[PDB]
RNA sequence: UCGAUGUCGGCUCGUCGCAUCCUGGGGCUGAAGAAGGUCCCAAGGGUUGGGCUGUUCGCCCAUUAAAGCGGCACGCGAGCU
RNA sequence: CGAAUGCCGGCAUGAGUAACGAUAAAGAGGGUGAGAAUCCCUCUCGCCGUAAGCCCAAGGGUUCCUACGCAAUGGUCGUCAGCGUAGGGUUAGGCGGGACCUAAGGUGAAGCCGAAAGGCGUAGCCGAAGGGCAGCCGGUUAAUAUUCCGGCCCUUCCCGCAGGUGCGAUGGGGGGACGCUCUAGGCUAGGGGGACCGGAGCCAUGGACGAGCCCGGCCAGAAGCGCAGGGUGGGAGGUAGGCAAAUCCGCCUCCCAACAAGCUCUGCGUGGUGGGGAAGCCCGGGUGACAACCCCCCGAAGCCAGGGAGCCAAGAAAAGCCUCUAAGCACAACCUGCGGGAACCCGUACCGCAAACCGACACAGGUGGGCGGGUGCAAGAGCACUCAGGCGCGCGGGAGAACCCUCGCCAAGGAACUCUGCAAGUUGGCCCCGUAACUUCGGGAGAAGGGGUGCUCCCUGGGGUGAUGAGCCCCGGGGAGCCGCAGUGAACAGGCUCUGGCGACUGUUUACCAAAAACACAGCUCUCUGCGAACUCGUAAGAGGAGGUAUAGGGAGCGACGCUUGCCCGGUGCCGGAAGGUCAAGGGGAGGGGUGCAAGCCCCGAACCGAAGCCCCGGUGAACGGCGGCCGUAACUAUAACGGUCCUAAGGUAGCGAAAUUCCUUGUCGGGUAAGUUCCGACCUGCACGAAAAGCGUAACGACCGGAGCGCUGUCUCGGCGAGGGACCCGGUGAAAUUGAACUGGCCGUGAAGAUGCGGCCUACCCGUGGCAGGACGAAAAGACCCCGUGGAGCUUUACUGCAGC
RNA sequence: CGAGCUAGCCCUGGCCAGGGUGAAGCUGGGGUGAGACCCAGUGGAGGCCCGAACCGGUGGGGGAUGCAAACCCCUCGGAUG
RNA sequence: GUGGUUCGUGGAGCCAUGGGGGAAUCUGGGCGGACCACCGCCUAAGGCUAAGUACUCCGGGUGACCGAUAGCGCACCAGUA
RNA sequence: AAUGUUCA
RNA sequence: CGCGGGGUGGAGCAGCCUGGUAGCUCGUCGGGCUCAUAACCCGAAGGUCGUCGGUUCAAAUCCGGCCCCCGCAACCA
RNA sequence: CCGAGGGUAGGGCCCGUGACUGGGGCGAAGUCGUAACAAGGUAGCUGUACCGGAAGGUGCGGCUGGA
RNA sequence: GUGGGAGAGGGUGGUGGAAUUCCCGGAGUAGCGGUGAAAUGCGCAGAUACCGGGAGGAACGCCGAUGGCGAAGGCAGCCACCUGGUCCACCCGUGACGCUGAGGCGCGAAAGCGUGGGGAGCAAACCGGAUUAGAUACCCGGGUAGUCCACGCCCUAAACG
C-alpha cells in the first residue's frame, strides 16, 4: 500500500537543500556540525 | 419572495432561493477596474484563528464605494443592479455623467434608469448620499459612516437601516440596526434608503452542503470533544457541559459582556 | 503458579465414580389381582427430538423402559467456537 | 567469571523438515555446449486483450546496444539475464525547459517590531502540468530521432535596400478573461460493409470453378478554391472621469443601418507534389507491384470555440497582443516588401501499473495522464470470445491415503442447525400485465404476483442518408411455421414480505480489532459583538475576523419536519444596582521613639480621604441545576374524588412507561408457537422516564440492532461421491521459534500441596515413517487484572501554590 | 529535525462508461368577470436511483515464522457531489 | 521591584538596575552593615593599559598507558559502508 | 356567610 | 453483615444538642349562634415519650442489648 | 380457441370476536363541594383559548333570553 | 342616460394631539400605593407628588344621537388618492332582459395557527398577598402568550330581528 517514502527530487532540494540549509540558523548549526564532523556529503545529495 | 422547490429529494423540500428577477440586467461584473483577485483563506501567519471556515466556491471581488464624497455633485445614472458573491446586499453599477463608473450597495427601492448623487445640496431621496446633519430627522437611511472621512459602515447587511432620531450638537442621534442608540457625527455621510433584498434572513439553507459552498465547513459540539479539546467534553456517556457554559478557551458563554470597559466610544452610545 | 496454570457456556471425543433413572435378581408391604410404596443386590448396556435463554439450571411441547446424579484443572480453546 | 532474558563472535538443534511466492499450462522435434525440463529455433497447446498491449509524466540513473564470459546474484538449473569485464550508444531555431508572464506562496529596497537569534512587510524579485510561443509526413541505426536525412511549411533577431507613417513608454485604455449542468449544425478522429478496384495463389474430406476462399484497398501537403462556424453596428459633434499628459477609453447628444451585409479569424475538405504500400512465397531483407489506392454506412466525449440555453453557489493573474498620447526625436524612428546573413544553454539511452519507481526481496500490495480494434448481449469503458501486441508468472517428476484450502453434485426432510439462516442457496437482463397500508403527495415501487424471450417464412408502418427512387443503416407492427428438458439456452445478472428499536435524510469517523444509536448536518434557542467589533494567533509589529458591518461575525446547546417544551431564583453562575459594609498602595499627619550642645537628621504612627473584588440589594432556566413524606376518609367489601399534619426554593405538568431506562422479574393479562427468559399489544408500586444533556410522534432513508412469515437451500437429521491446489514419494535448493544436560514409559503414593527424574509395584527388544493433540504446569510476551513503590504520566475541581490573561 | 505518511486549508490542472426517474420553466388546450387551477406537449432539475472506472472497507472465509509488519477470495457502500 | 554578595526580609548596609521625585562642585560628595553623633577611608556619574592566568585544532618529548572484543568510532581507502 | 335524605 | 437516621396523647410534627419545664396543628369531650347540620365563639380532658438494665440526687432528654421503622453503600475482576 | 372449476398472489366491502381503553344510559335514602334558578350573592348565556378534584374559573369578543 | 345629494361602505399612503409607561435633566422629602379592612409590592440606593427634554406603542375624547353606512361579519381623529353600494329629479334610451336559487365560487367578530416584524397599556396561563373550612375564584400586587402590523391560514358564534 502507499508508502511513507514518495520521492520527489524538487522537494528534497527545497526542504534538506544547501541554501534551505543556510537560511534558517538551525540549518546553519546543522551544516556547521557536520561540516565539523567530517560528512563527505553535507546535504542530501542529489543531482538535477 | 423567494423559490420553494417541490419535494423530489428530501434536503431540497425544505431548500429555498432568491428572487433574482430584482437583479437582472446584468449578471457579468464590470470588470472595469471593478473586481479583483480575492484571496481566500481561514487562517493568519500559519495558524486557523477563526474555525471552521474554508472551501466554498470560487469568488470574484466587486469594488464598491463606501464613502461617497469623491464626487460631490457629480450626478449618475443606475446602469444595473448586479449580484456580489461577496455580500448579502446586492450592489448596483452606477455610471456618472463624469464618465466614471462606481457600485454602491443597493439600496431598497433603487431601479435601473433612476438617477443618484451624493452632496449637501442632494435632494432627500433614495440612492443619495449626504452628511448625516442635512438629512431631515426621522428619514431611513443606511450605509451611515462613523467618523467624518473614514467611510461607511453602518447598516449594510441586506434590509438592513438607521433611522434618525435627532441632531444634539455637531451629532446626530441615530438608532442603528441592532438598535443602539449611538450619536453619530453630522459630517459623517449616509444613503437614504434602507438597504435592499430583505427577503434574505428568510433563504432556508437546505442541504448540509450549501452551508459548504457558501465557505462554512461543519462546526463540531464542545461536549463531543475531550477533556483536553473543550471544556465541555468528557464524561463517559453523553453529559450536560458540566461546567458553567463555556468556549474552547473556557470563558464562559452565556451572557457574559465582553466589550471593554474604558472604552472611549462610549459617550456617544446608549442601547 | 503473577520472567503468565487462557476464565463461562456450547460443539467434538470420551472415560470413570455409583450414593441406580431405566432394564436384571430379591425381602417387607397397610402385597387379592393389575398397580404401586419402601429397603436389598446389581451399571453389562441404555439413558430421545423440539420451543425460550449466552446460560449452566430450569420451565414448557411431543415422546420414552428411562429421559439418573456426580468426578476427571466447575474433563476437553498447541481440538473448534 | 558459569549464570546478569548480560555484550561481541563462532558453531550447533529443530532438519534433509516447513518453503521455493498467485492453480494462465504445458508437449515435442531440432540446434548449442563440458554440462541443458530451465538458453536458441520450429511446430502444437494454454492465458491477457480498457490488458497481462501501446505512448507520456514522476522517480530510477546506464539497467540500453554489441562481444566475451558463470564464482557470486537470479529461492532449482543455467551455456541465459536486469549479473561479471570491455567497447559502443542519447545529435533539436520549431518537442519540453531557460535568455517571457503571472498564481498560492516565498523572498524582500523602503518601513514596523522584537534581550540576541529573529518576526511582520511596500516596490521589486523568485515561483507552474496555468498564460504566451515557430514543425508535418516518411526514411534510415545493433542501439537516437518531431533531434540525422528526404519532401513540404514556419520563427525570431541583424544588414542592405525600395516603398510607407507622427514615430515614441516600465504610463493610459482595450484585451488576454475564464463557473456548473444541458445542448444545435456542420466536421474530423475512429470503425463497419461493398455486387467495385489490385493481387500472388487454394479447391482439401462428401459437395462447391463459385457474384467463391483469401489479402489489401491510405498518409502528409503551401497559395488559391470551396463548405462549416467564431468574432464584429457604421457616423459626426461635444465632455466636469480614466490621479485628464491624448485625437484611445468612458460618458451623454444625433443622420443612417440592423432573426444581415462586408470586414476579420479558425476549423474541415480540396489541392502542385512528395510518401506509404498486405496476406502469401523464397532466403530483418527480397518478391508480392509500374500493387492497386474507389464507393456507400455508422460516427465522437475531439474540432469550428470566445457557439447556444438554463441555473446559483456567481466562477485567477500578469506578459505577449491591439490602441493612446509623455517626455523626446523628427538625419531619428517605427511599418510593409525583398534578398543576404545570424540563431546560444539544459534534457533527449533504457524502465515506467513494474523484476529497472515506493514497499529490506527479481514482494499476489501502492503509483497521475492519453490510446485502448472486432463480434454478441437493450446500452456500455460492463461480460464472453478474439486482432495487434504481449505472456505461460525463475524448481521439477510421480503417486490419486487421512487432513486442510478453493470448487461441483446429492435420496427423503427443508432451519429440526445455531447466540444468530453465519454461510451457501433462491431471485436475477430486457419487454408487457399488474400492484396494498401509509405519506411530508415526491414517495412507498423493481412493492408484491405473473406472462413473454430462440430460429424460419410472408405481409406491413415510420425515419436518417440519398434524390423523392436503389443501396446503406435506425426504430417498429401483424400472421403463420420448426426443434430441444431448457431460447437474457454460455458470461455479466435483486430473493420477497410483516411488525418493532435508534438517527430524520446524502454524508464523516478509530490509517492497522469498533462504520454505529457516535460526529456532522439543514433548522430552533440562548448569549456576546456599533467596528481599531467581539473572538483567535503573536512579547511585539502585525494578521485572521473582513476590504465583512447584527438579515453580520464569535461562543453554546439542541438537531429535518409535526404537536409541544410545565413549577422552583434558596444555593451557583451571569446581568443590573452612582447608597451603604469591608478593602491595597497612595494622600494625611494627632501622637510617640533614636540620637546630637544644638539647630537638626532618622524612624515609627491614630482620625480621616483612598479602586476593583467580596458583602449587600434585585433580576435571570433552550443558565450549573432541582422538581417530597406520614396518617385518616364512601351504607359489603375493595378503593379513595375528599380530609389532617410535617417539610420545601418548588415538590415532576403534557406525553411515555417491566423501556438502548424495571432490581424484585421469565412482573401480570392478551397475541403469536404443538411449546416463546426474546418479540408485539395491554396494565402501571416508573428499584431509578419526562420535555432543547429536549418529550412524544413521523413518510422516506440505513452494509445499524430485535421478532415473525413465504421462498430456498448440506446450516442440520447425516453424511456420501467427485475435481483442482497442497499434504505423501523421488531428484535440486533449504529456513524458524525453542533448546541446562538427557540414557525422557503406566499406576498408586510421596514430595513446596498437579512427577519420565523419590518409593513401591506394573508393563517395556533396538530405530524410524505417516497421522492426533491428553501431558512435558508445552512455546511466545520479566501478568493487562490485583497489590505494592512516600514510581510515572493524561484528565478534573468550590485540593494547595503559582503564571498567562483580565 | 520533520506535513516526500497522515489531517486541514490555499493556487493551478485532470477525471466521472451506460442506463433509469422526469422538478421548475416554457407552448398549446381547458377554466374564470378577471384569477387561482387543471390538462396534455416540450423541457431536463436533483449532497435522486441502478451500475463500471475511480474512492471505500460491510459480513464471512483464507492468511497468522504471511505474497503482505493489514494481504487475498466472495460479499458489500458511494459513484454530479 | 529587583539583581549581586555568605546574606533566602533579616537589625540589611554596600555594589548594581526598570519606575517616581530630584541636588550640590571642596563650607562639594560616597563609604566604614539600619539610624544618629563623633573619629577615620575615598574622591562617583569618560576612556586605555603589558606581565603573571586559561585552553590544546597544531609540532615535540616522555609513560610501574592499550596492544586489534584493548587503545580514538576509525592501526586497514571511516565519520566510510 | 355551605348546606337541607327518600315515598306520599 | 456495614453508615445513621426516626420511634412521644388519637393524627402529624416539636423538646434531646448545654438532663430539672413535654410545646404546636389536628382532632375527642361540654357549653353557646342556627330551626337544625357545617364554619365560627366559649371552655376542658388526653401522653408506661419503641421497649429492658446503670449514671446520677434527678432521666423524653446521657449510656449501652435486642424490637419493628427509614434510608445509603456493597465494589476490581 | 373458449371453457366449470382448482392453485398461487395482491386488493375492496361486511359480520363475529379481542387483553385493554374511552365516554354514554340506567339503578329509594353513599362521598365532595354549590356552578345555575332571586345582583343565585362574582348577571347569566356563548363561540374560542389556557387552567383546575369536581361542578367550574379567567382572557378576548358577541348576545339580552340581565340591569 | 343626463343633472344633483347624504353616509364611521371598502383599500392604500400620510398625519394630529390628549393620555399611559419608560429614559434623561431639575427641584423636592418620608412616605407611596392598594382594600371592605389589609397585606404582597414600590420607596432614604432618594420613590410618590411637580417642572422641562426624549423614545415609543396602542386607542381615537368633545362632536355623538334614541344618528348614519354596509349584504353580513362589521365600520368613529384629519388629509389625499383608488373604489363599492344607495337615494332624488327630468321622462330621454333599451324593450320582459325578470324572481329565486340544489351545487359551485367570494366574504366571514373574537379566539387560535404559520412566517417576519412590534410591544406602551391591558392581560388567559402562570407567581405572589389576602378572603375563606377550603379558594386551584371573585379582590390586590406582578406577569407571558395574545392584543398591534404585513402575508398566509382557521370559517365558528346569542354570526340575533
Ligand atoms: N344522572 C344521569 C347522568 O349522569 C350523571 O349522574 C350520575 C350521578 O351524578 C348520580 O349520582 C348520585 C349523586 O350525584 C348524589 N349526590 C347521591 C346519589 N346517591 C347518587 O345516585 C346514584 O347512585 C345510587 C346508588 O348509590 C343509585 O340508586 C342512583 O340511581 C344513582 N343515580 O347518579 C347518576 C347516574 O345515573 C350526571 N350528573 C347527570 O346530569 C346525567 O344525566
Ligand atoms: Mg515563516
Ligand atoms: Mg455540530
Ligand atoms: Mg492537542
Ligand atoms: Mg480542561
Ligand atoms: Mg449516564
Ligand atoms: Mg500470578
Ligand atoms: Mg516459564
Ligand atoms: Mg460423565
Ligand atoms: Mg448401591
Ligand atoms: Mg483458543
Ligand atoms: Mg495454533
Ligand atoms: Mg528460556
Ligand atoms: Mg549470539
Ligand atoms: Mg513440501
Ligand atoms: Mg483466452
Ligand atoms: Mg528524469
Ligand atoms: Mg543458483
Ligand atoms: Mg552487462
Ligand atoms: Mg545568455
Ligand atoms: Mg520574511
Ligand atoms: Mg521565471
Ligand atoms: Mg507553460
Ligand atoms: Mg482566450
Ligand atoms: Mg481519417
Ligand atoms: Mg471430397
Ligand atoms: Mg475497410
Ligand atoms: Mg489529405
Ligand atoms: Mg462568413
Ligand atoms: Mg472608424
Ligand atoms: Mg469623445
Ligand atoms: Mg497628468
Ligand atoms: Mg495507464
Ligand atoms: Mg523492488
Ligand atoms: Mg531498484
Ligand atoms: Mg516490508
Ligand atoms: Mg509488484
Ligand atoms: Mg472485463
Ligand atoms: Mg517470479
Ligand atoms: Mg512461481
Ligand atoms: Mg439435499
Ligand atoms: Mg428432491
Ligand atoms: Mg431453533
Ligand atoms: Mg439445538
Ligand atoms: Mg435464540
Ligand atoms: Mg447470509
Ligand atoms: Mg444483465
Ligand atoms: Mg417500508
Ligand atoms: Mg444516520
Ligand atoms: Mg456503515
Ligand atoms: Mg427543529
Ligand atoms: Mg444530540
Ligand atoms: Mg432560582
Ligand atoms: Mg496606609
Ligand atoms: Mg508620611
Ligand atoms: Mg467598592
Ligand atoms: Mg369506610
Ligand atoms: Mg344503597
Ligand atoms: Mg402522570
Ligand atoms: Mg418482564
Ligand atoms: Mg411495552
Ligand atoms: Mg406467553
Ligand atoms: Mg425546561
Ligand atoms: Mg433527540
Ligand atoms: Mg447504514
Ligand atoms: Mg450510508
Ligand atoms: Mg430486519
Ligand atoms: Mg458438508
Ligand atoms: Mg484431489
Ligand atoms: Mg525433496
Ligand atoms: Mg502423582
Ligand atoms: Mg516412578
Ligand atoms: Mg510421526
Ligand atoms: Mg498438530
Ligand atoms: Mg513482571
Ligand atoms: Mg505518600
Ligand atoms: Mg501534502
Ligand atoms: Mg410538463
Ligand atoms: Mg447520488
Ligand atoms: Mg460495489
Ligand atoms: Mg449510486
Ligand atoms: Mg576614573
Ligand atoms: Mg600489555
Ligand atoms: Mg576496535
Ligand atoms: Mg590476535
Ligand atoms: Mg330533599
Ligand atoms: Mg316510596
Ligand atoms: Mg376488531
Ligand atoms: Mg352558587
Ligand atoms: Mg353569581
Ligand atoms: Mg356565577
Ligand atoms: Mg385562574
Ligand atoms: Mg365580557
Ligand atoms: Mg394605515
Ligand atoms: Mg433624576
Ligand atoms: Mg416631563
Ligand atoms: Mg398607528
Ligand atoms: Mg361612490
Ligand atoms: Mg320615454
Ligand atoms: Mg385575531
Ligand atoms: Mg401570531
Ligand atoms: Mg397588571
Ligand atoms: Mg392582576
Ligand atoms: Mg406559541
Ligand atoms: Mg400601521
Ligand atoms: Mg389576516
Ligand atoms: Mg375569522
Amino acid at each position: 500500500m502507499k508508502r511513507t517514502w514518495q520521492p520527489n527530487r524538487r522537494k528534497r532540494a527545497k526542504t534538506h537543500g544547501f541554501r534551505a540549509r543556510m537560511r534558517t540558523p538551525g540549518g546553519r548549526k546543522v551544516l556547521k556540525r557536520r561540516r565539523q564532523k567530517g560528512r563527505w556529503r553535507l546535504t542530501p545529495a542529489v543531482r538535477k | 419572495a423567494v423559490k420553494k422547490f417541490k419535494p423530489y429529494t428530501p434536503s431540497r423540500r425544505f431548500m429555498t432561493v432568491a428572487d433574482f428577477s430584482e437583479i437582472t440586467k446584468t449578471e457579468p461584473e464590470k470588470s472595469l477596474v471593478k473586481p479583483l483577485k480575492k484571496t481566500g483563506g481561514r487562517n493568519n501567519q500559519g495558524r486557523i484563528t477563526v474555525r471552521f471556515r474554508g472551501g466554498g466556491h470560487k469568488r470574484l471581488y466587486r469594488i464598491i464605494d463606501f464613502k461617497r464624497w469623491d464626487k460631490v455633485g457629480i450626478p449618475a445614472k443606475v446602469a444595473a443592479i448586479e449580484y456580489d458573491p461577496n455580500r448579502s446586499a446586492r450592489i448596483a453599477l452606477l455610471h456618472y455623467v463624469d464618465g466614471e463608473k462606481r457600485y454602491i450597495i443597493a439600496p431598497d427601492g433603487l431601479q435601473v434608469g433612476q438617477q443618484v448623487v451624493a452632496g449637501p445640496d442632494a435632494p432627500i431621496q433614495v440612492g443619495n448620499a449626504l452628511p448625516l446633519r442635512f438629512i431631515p430627522v426621522g428619514t431611513v437611511v443606511h450605509a451611515v459612516e462613523l467618523e467624518p472621512k473614514k467611510g461607511a459602515k453602518l447598516a449594510r447587511a441586506a434590509g438592513t437601516s438607521a433611522q434618525i432620531q435627532g441632531r444634539e450638537g455637531d451629532y446626530v442621534i441615530l438608532r442603528l440596526p441592532s438598535g443602539e442608540l449611538r450619536k453619530v457625527h453630522g459630517e459623517c455621510y449616509a444613503t437614504v434608503g434602507a438597504v435592499g433584498n430583505a427577503d434574505h434572513k428568510n433563504i432556508v439553507l437546505g442541504k448540509a452542503g450549501r452551508s459548504r459552498w457558501l465557505g462554512r465547513r461543519p462546526h463540531v459540539r464542545g461536549a463531543a470533544m475531550n477533556p483536553v479539546d473543550h471544556p465541555h467534553g468528557g464524561g463517559e456517556g453523553r453529559a450536560p457541559r458540566g461546567r458553567p457554559p463555556a468556549s474552547p478557551w473556557g470563558w464562559q458563554t452565556k451572557g457574559l459582556k465582553t466589550r471593554k470597559r474604558r472604552k472611549p466610544s462610549s459617550r456617544f452610545i446608549i442601547a
